[PDB]
């Protein structure tokens, strides 16, 4: 997405403070709890039938970690989101059948997790910028679809 | 469709919010106008500055309204008649806007009570705001 | 939230569909796999050729299921327990897919009964398929 | 959108049979009945409070006619949907505040109206092609948004 300098700074300042070990698996975990049909894509990850299973499943974490540094990739290539996400967009939208509406859903879970982690510090203004980011990713991840 | 575990979770989570009701509704709105500015156009009357006693008061209406909602999880259509009348007949509010505000409420609640905002609670309360929204966007008068 | 005018309209429109129930459900599915092929992946077992006695039989389950649904417009959660159990717990069907199928049902009904498919009927029945879908995608067991 | 020759022919064969006088206003009418919040954008068109008002409002028709030949424009410029829809996308997404989710909704109403008009002749295969079209328009009308 193209957010300004100001915005690219609200974003990177706190992204520097993120635990890249727990943040992704917890957004991926939450995605699996809050939107339980996303469960179908991850049948192989073992047992997803309960809140705490999901949350404690080891495989969820590991792949969450991979989701979130793929967001760290988006942040370093922040103005060719299409190109940096051309491999993942064909993957998800072709080999896996992920309805792109689920792209938008994951970035919102992550936003709530961001808010959950940082609290008062995750200001509306900070969110607003992070909405541009997630929307951007969501949209780049759908490019070789729409 | 809320389950009884959904009801327990919204009921438990909502009074933990409590007096800070009014104050979180206001933050949930401010957060909405900020991240999603097209939704400012619904309140062209309003003072939408960052101070706003107005955004605050209205922020108190929302919070109250949702309390009403948690008191009658069994009959949302019936408790939410008049508000549906308003948001659907009179303001004709586009359904995307309840989803923005709804999401903005979650960011807010999560930034204030991280201990109660468990993965399950998150799930029940999203179903809830998704169910109150449908009432407020449907016409059944 | 269906109004009583919504109920009258679905009840009136549905028995006018009648015996041709089973046959319209099948067309509504064929139309779904055709316009939206990713939804074929839910039935990898199935013969999805254009002939298919299977798509036909299953096309008869759907139609029946919606009849059940119009018989209890007042208690969809309760009548649709087992089907919710199936589509939400067991098949984990993505909610976009109910909207494709739901739309495909409308194209079908409109292509067969243009006299009953008035603008208002269109409105009531979309609310209906939108309400049965929510039941079938929610988990409340 | 890029539909094939085969598809561009399913489409144009019956688009030639369309009454461009009633088809647009009836899809715009239906849009106003079935999705009543779209009513907010057309406060100026007079009375929209009832099914038959909408359906018989003269202004609804007139503008419907303008919506539908704008679809006839899409069909003649069928592989630069972005360019031919760059003026309408800035208009709708800027001056009017139309959430682009409503783009997808109108093309579905039109599809149902198409099915309503032609009946048996509006075959699944025919629909399928017309979904590519409406999706394409929907998506071009959102380009200077997403
Ligand atoms: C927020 C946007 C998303 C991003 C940036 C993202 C990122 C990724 C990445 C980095 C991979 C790894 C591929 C590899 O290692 O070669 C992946 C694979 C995968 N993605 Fe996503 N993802 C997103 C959303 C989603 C959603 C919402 C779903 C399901 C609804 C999904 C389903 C999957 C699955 C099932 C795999 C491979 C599973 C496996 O082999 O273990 N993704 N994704
Ligand atoms: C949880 C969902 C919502 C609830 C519970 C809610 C609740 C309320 C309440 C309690 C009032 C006024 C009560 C009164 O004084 O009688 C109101 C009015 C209003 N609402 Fe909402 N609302 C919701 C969502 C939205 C959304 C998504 C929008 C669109 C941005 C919106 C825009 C408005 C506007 C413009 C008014 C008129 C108030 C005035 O003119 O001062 N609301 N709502
Ligand atoms: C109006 C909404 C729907 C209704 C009423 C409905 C109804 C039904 C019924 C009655 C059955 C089987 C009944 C039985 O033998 O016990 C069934 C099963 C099934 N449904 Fe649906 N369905 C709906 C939507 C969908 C959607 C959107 C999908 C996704 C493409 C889907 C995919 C399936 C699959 C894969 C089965 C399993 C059947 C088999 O394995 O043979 N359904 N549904
Ligand atoms: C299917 C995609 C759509 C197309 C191709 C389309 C086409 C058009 C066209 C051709 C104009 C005329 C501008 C002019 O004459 O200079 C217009 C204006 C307008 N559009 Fe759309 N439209 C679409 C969907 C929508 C939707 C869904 C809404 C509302 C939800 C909407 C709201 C409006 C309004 C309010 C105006 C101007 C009103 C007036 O001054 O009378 N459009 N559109």
């Amino acid at each position: 997405v193209h957010l300004t300098a100001e915005e690219k700074a609200h974003v990177s300042g706190l992204w520097g403070k993120v635990n890249t070990e727990e943040v992704g698996g917890e957004a991926l975990g939450r995605l699996l709890v809050v939107y339980p049909w996303t469960q179908r894509f991850f049948e192989t990850f073992g047992d997803l039938s309960s809140a705490n299973a999901i949350m404690n499943n080891p495989k969820v974490k590991a792949h969450g970690k991979k989701v979130l540094s793929s967001f760290s990739d988006g942040l370093k290539n922040l103005d060719n989101l299409k190109g940096t996400f051309a491999a993942l967009s064909e993957l998800h939208c072709d080999k896996l059948h992920v309805d792109p509406e689920n792209f938008k859903l994951l970035g919102n879970v992550l936003v709530c997790v961001l808010a959950h982690h940082f609290g008062k510090e995750f200001t509306p203004q900070v969110q607003a910028a992070y909405q541009k980011i997630v929307a951007g990713v969501a949209n780049a991840l759908a490019h070789k679809y729409h | 469709v809320l389950s009884p575990a959904d009801k327990t979770n919204i009921k438990a989570s909502w009074e933990k919010i409590g007096s800070h009701g009014g104050e979180y509704g206001a933050e949930a709105l401010e957060r909405t106008f900020l991240c999603f500015p097209t939704t400012k156009t619904y309140f062209p009357h309003f003072d939408l500055s960052h101070g706003s006693a107005q955004v605050k008061a209205h922020g108190k209406k929302v919070a109250d309204a949702l309390t009403n909602a948690v008191g009658h999880l069994d009959d949302l259509p019936g408790a939410l008649s008049a508000l549906s009348d308003l948001h659907a007949y009179k303001l004709r509010v586009d359904p995307v806007n309840f989803k923005l505000l709804s999401h903005c409420l979650l960011v807010t609640l999560a930034s204030h009570h991280p201990a109660e905002f468990t993965p399950a609670v998150h799930a029940s309360l999203d179903k809830f705001l998704s169910s109150v929204s449908t009432v407020l966007t449907s016409k059944y008068r």
